[PDB]
RNA sequence: AGCGUGUGCCUACCCUACGCCGGCAGGCGCGGGUAACCCGUUGAACCCCAUUCGUGAUGGGGAUCGGGGAUUGCAAUUAUUC
RNA sequence: AGGAGUGGAGCCUGCGGCUUAAUUUGACUCAACACGGGAAACCUCACCCGGCCCGGACACGGACAGGAUUGACAGAUUGAUA
């Protein structure tokens, strides 16, 4: 009888945080990855992705809306969102939860197709 | 750069390079050619429109840049002098078993 | 040579004829009864007119989206 | 394609007044280098002055990625009524 | 739409970004003494340029 | 009136001339002229492939382009130095006159 | 020690002393230098000097991997690099 | 003659094979194989799975200046503030 087991940041704790206590809250890979602050370019596209985070279907398994954004994080605000993750041949959709956090979607998904050797 | 853009156009006048020298505000930027009758075209017309060929590319001011033209001195011994012998002689279309050997005896004749 | 995925068009626009009978009214009078929104906007006077879109009116170049 | 009318005779001038000019081969460069005057990007002005080329008004000239403008004198007849300037006139590059 | 999506590379840096001052090729570039030449040309035109192979 | 007057030259044959002859004439004008300061070579030193492809061997050119500085110390306004440059001028030297 | 490089048409991205914050990579000020001038008197490494370890895969060996910590970047997960 | 090595071990990277949406390609005895100044996260980049501008100069003309075509945002789609 234990929960999902973060830091010492529930989910609600983890959802309403702020953008400073949260950067000293994951690793310098992803610390340096939303350090930075805003985007004006294409960039533009991951607060398009946090526009299209509030697509919370109804009491549903949730469907999938997809992000050719590999770069973008497994935040914990996302945590409740099938996903759209394009790998060049296949949209991946693996269910995300709070021990996914603080890492790449890119990552849960596999680019180069799994490889099996003939002769 | 400016030797190889030259060489693009005045082949027909035959190009041979520079003899450039620099001087405070004006520039002796000699287009040393060997027919320079067409380097001009209607008394110096082509070498007024060859002024600001180089003036405007490289960011130069005007009345430094002021660009003549004579023959070269035994004109039968600079290379491309007589490369462009055997450009325009091909290029008019005579066969290169002729075309060479008139140029070859050209430079015994220039006493090469 | 003949690929598989289908061949992409380009559509034949919708070109308007006899245009200025429905930008305003026609009047007995020598005044024209405005049904349209003019241009407040920096860079033009009094020229272009404002669209009837269904959610608000829009102007030509300054790509400013009203409301209600 | 697109161009601003207006912008068309911001190209004109300069070929006109000195009948030789110069433009670096790109795509992407928004100013133009010498006409800053108006804003005609390099694209722009390449495809301005390859429409006079094909009739054979301008001859083209091409060093490294340099637009160069050997202009004709066959461009003189239609460049004085077109631009509407008087025939007793000359370019700076008649000029003694 | 297209035109903002005509340029999007951000070309600051990479050998994609700059080309060459000859030939607008994207490989080999003599980014020592700025010469920003691919080293074909430079090869065949540093005759004219002052470089020689005194020894 | 320190004119340091800058020669820098490709070649030898002019570095000599041009600091020589701004000296050699200025021994007749019997100005307080003293001799050419030296600097080092700077061997602009560019090692390319031979080839365009990369087959073959790996014959390497060794492009060697020196280039060399010199200055003249002088106590001298600027006019009388001015009378003897610009007379029989050669491509070689580039000539920049410091007055400070 | 000795070759050497260093502020760029496009061109933005330079070399870095010295001073502050911090164990670290690194973060921040005032200056120089288009350079026999500033980094730099290039206090380079090796061996040299003296401690220590003891014939064992050990303190040889530094592969593979986990968690952090910054920089570079518009962004690095298929760890950029430290 | 001899020295240092290599082949032996682990890793770096070039090549083949197998795999793959694409795992781009040139080169195969000395005179292919840390070779293309190729140490490719992006550009480069060739290859692939997605979407655009025609950036089809110009000549002629059935059709055009009572309008040819053009660039221009909600929103459904969308990777998109295509």
């Amino acid at each position: 009888f234990r929960k999902f087991t973060y830091r010492g940041v529930d989910l609600d704790q983890l959802l309403d945080m702020s953008y400073e206590q949260l950067m000293q809250l994951y690793s310098a890979r992803q610390r340096r990855r939303l350090s930075r602050g805003l985007r004006r370019k294409q960039h533009s596209l991951l607060k398009r992705l946090r526009k299209a985070k509030k697509e919370a279907p109804p009491m549903e398994k949730p469907e999938v809306v997809k992000t050719h954004l590999r770069d973008m994080i497994i935040l914990p605000e996302m945590v409740g969102s099938m996903v759209g993750v394009y790998n060049g041949k296949t949209f991946n959709q693996v269910e995300i939860k709070p021990e996914m956090i603080g890492h790449y979607l890119g990552e849960f998904s596999i680019t180069y197709k799994p490889v099996k050797h003939g002769r | 750069e400016l030797n190889e853009f030259l060489t693009r156009e005045l082949a027909e006048d035959g190009y041979s390079g520079v003899e450039v020298r620099v001087t405070p505000t004006r520039t002796e930027i000699i287009i040393l050619a060997t027919r320079t009758q067409n380097v001009l075209g209607e008394k110096g017309r082509r070498i007024r429109e060859l002024t600001a060929v180089v003036q405007k590319r490289f960011g130069f001011p005007e009345g430094s840049v002021e660009l003549y033209a004579e023959k070269v001195a035994t004109r039968g011994l600079c290379a491309i002098a007589q490369a462009e012998s055997l450009r325009y002689k091909l290029l008019g279309g005579l066969a290169v078993r002729r075309a060479c050997y008139g140029v070859l005896r050209f430079i015994m004749e220039s006493g090469a | 040579k003949s690929y598989t995925t289908p061949k992409k068009n380009k559509h034949k626009r919708k070109k308007v004829k006899l245009a200025v009978l429905k930008y305003y009214k026609v009047d007995e009078n020598g005044k024209i009864s405005r049904l349209r929104r003019e241009c407040p906007s920096d860079e033009c006077g009094a020229g272009v007119f404002m669209a009837s879109h269904f959610d608000r009116h829009y102007c030509g170049k300054c790509c400013l989206t009203y409301c209600f | 394609m697109l161009m601003p009318k207006k912008n068309r005779i911001a190209i004109y001038e300069l070929l006109f007044k000195e009948g030789v000019m110069v433009a670096k081969k790109d795509v992407h460069m928004p100013k133009h280098p010498e006409l800053a005057d108006k804003n005609v990007p390099n694209l722009h002005v390449m495809k301005a002055m390859q429409s006079l080329k094909s009739r054979g008004y301008v001859k083209e000239q091409f060093a490294w990625r340099h637009f160069y403008w050997y202009l004709t004198n066959e461009g003189i007849q239609y460049l004085r009524d077109y631009l509407h300037l008087p025939p007793e006139i000359v370019p700076a590059t008649l000029r003694r | 739409g297209h035109q903002q999506l005509y340029w999007s590379h951000p070309r600051k840096f990479g050998q994609g970004s700059r080309s060459c001052r000859v030939c607008s090729n994207r490989h080999g570039l003599i980014r020592k003494y700025g010469l920003n030449m691919c080293r074909q040309c430079f090869r065949q035109y540093a005759k004219d340029i002052g470089f020689i192979k005194l020894d | 009136h320190r004119i340091r007057i800058t020669l820098t030259s490709r070649n030898v044959k002019s570095l000599e001339k041009v600091c020589a002859d701004l000296i050699r004439g200025a021994k007749e004008k019997n100005l307080k002229v003293k001799g050419p300061v030296r600097m080092p070579t700077k061997t602009l030193r560019i090692t390319t492939r031979k080839t365009p492809c990369g087959e073959g061997s790996k014959t390497w050119d060794r492009f060697q382009m020196r280039i060399h500085k010199r200055l003249i110390d002088l106590h001298s306004p600027s006019e009388i130095v001015k009378q003897i440059t610009s007379i029989s001028i050669e491509p070689g030297v580039e000539v920049e006159v410091t007055i400070a």
